[PDB]
């Protein structure tokens, strides 16, 4: 059953994920404001809600147990490895089946395939991540579940360019256990049905929507006219 | 090569 350690792991996760996700949206009224008729009028909009975003998911990274203990450059690495797939994983809480689109609070801040098409995006690519949330809300995880999957995605010690991968194992594997034991004592089935093993199953679907996002946005940055649409820290982590 | 945002963002 569940220890202190884990308890207190879960406690830290649930603490850091509620000061980094306003499940209200407030801030999105700041962001440039969404087009839908440049052709790509979506993409200010989408970059301000992208750079927003991995500001976030850097303040819940250094609030996992350990990560902050890491190297500089070890943390650097899992950070700009990591953010898109922590990004779709956090995202999956707007994300709702009713009609397969990210809904933010009001229609304005509601965001579908077409949206996101609008802002440099091939219907191709943009399909498999809409599978990927049907799939993950399918999963009907505890918020508990949510927060732990999104660190073991970041504390990974396969991303290239990781130093410390010893260490970095050493966390996740504590994250992973702690997600085990979670779903075996808290999770009722049939819920619970070879949930680890589905959860996982996702962090390997998202190290390719990754690499094929990777491809497309070398691609749509790599243009000028495009990468004077982003933000400065947008530009830093997903490259120039 | 540098990431002074990032850096500062995890201090
Ligand atoms: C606060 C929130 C989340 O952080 C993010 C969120 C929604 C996430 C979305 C909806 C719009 C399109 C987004 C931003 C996707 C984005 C445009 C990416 C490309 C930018 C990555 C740096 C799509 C890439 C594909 C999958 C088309 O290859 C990923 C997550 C998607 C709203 C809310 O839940």
């Amino acid at each position: 059953k569940l220890s202190e350690e884990q308890q207190h792991i879960i406690a830290i996760l649930l603490d850091a994920h509620h000061k980094t996700y306003d499940p209200t949206y407030a801030d999105f009224r700041d962001f440039r404001p969404p087009v839908r008729m440049s052709p790509l009028s979506m993409l200010p909009h989408l970059a301000d809600l992208v750079s927003y975003s991995i500001q976030k998911v850097i303040g819940f990274a250094k609030m996992i147990p350990g990560f902050r203990d890491l190297t500089s450059d070890d943390q650097i690495v899992l950070l700009k490895s990591s953010a898109i797939e922590v990004i779709m994983l956090r995202s999956n809480q707007s994300f709702t089946m009713d009609d397969m689109s990210w809904d933010c609070g009001s229609q304005d801040y509601k965001y579908d395939v077409t949206d996101v098409s609008k802002a440099g995006h091939t219907l191709e690519l943009i399909e498999p991540l809409i599978k990927f949330q049907v799939g993950l809300k399918k999963l009907n995880l505890h918020e508990e579940e949510h927060v732990l999957l999104m660190a073991i995605c970041i504390v990974s010690p396969d991303r290239p360019g990781v130093q410390d991968a010893k260490l970095v194992e050493a966390i996740q594997d504590r994250l992973s256990n702690t997600l085990q034991t979670y779903i075996r004592c808290r999770h009722p089935p049939p819920g619970s049905h070879q949930l680890y093993a589905k959860m996982i199953q996702k962090l390997a679907d998202l190290r390719s929507l990754n690499e094929e996002h990777s491809k497309q946005y070398r691609s749509l940055s790599f243009q000028p006219e495009n990468s004077m649409k982003l933000t400065p820290l947008v530009l830093e982590v997903f490259g120039n | 090569k540098n990431h002074p945002m990032l850096m500062n963002l995890l201090k």
